[PDB]
């Protein structure tokens, strides 16, 4: 469990490796009811 | 000249990954089947925004 501030945006959660492909251009993930889900890490190619 | 912008003119209007969503967002979009002005190097206005589009072959 961490507070995290990525790029623009801030919040407390647990980051963890994930399954999804998000597009070169895209940082922020959002589930259906407008609620942040994943992230792009700024330095690491990696989505969390 | 004078054509019809049949469904073109949409754009991710941000960064933001939604999978299997249907979402409403207000924004500048180009207006279905609305008229778009077609060029066979003249000055145009820019009020709100500007879609462009090309054929190319040379
Ligand atoms: C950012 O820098 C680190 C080392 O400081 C490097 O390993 C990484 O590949 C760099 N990322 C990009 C996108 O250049
Ligand atoms: C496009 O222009 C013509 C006349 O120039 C007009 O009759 C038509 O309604 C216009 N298209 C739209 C979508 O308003």
């Amino acid at each position: 469990c961490v507070n995290f501030n990525f790029n623009g945006l801030t919040g407390t959660g647990v980051l963890t490796e994930s399954n999804k492909k998000f597009l070169p251009f895209q940082q922020f993930g959002r589930d259906i009811a407008d609620t942040t889900d994943a992230v792009r890490d700024p330095q690491t190619l990696e989505i969390l | 000249a004078y054509t019809n912008s049949f469904t073109r003119g949409v754009y991710y209007p941000d960064k933001v990954f939604r999978s299997s969503v249907l979402h409403s967002t207000q924004d500048l979009f180009l207006p279905f089947f609305s008229n778009v002005t077609w060029f066979h190097n003249p000055v145009l206005p820019f009020n709100d925004g500007v879609y462009f589009a090309s054929t190319e072959k040379s």
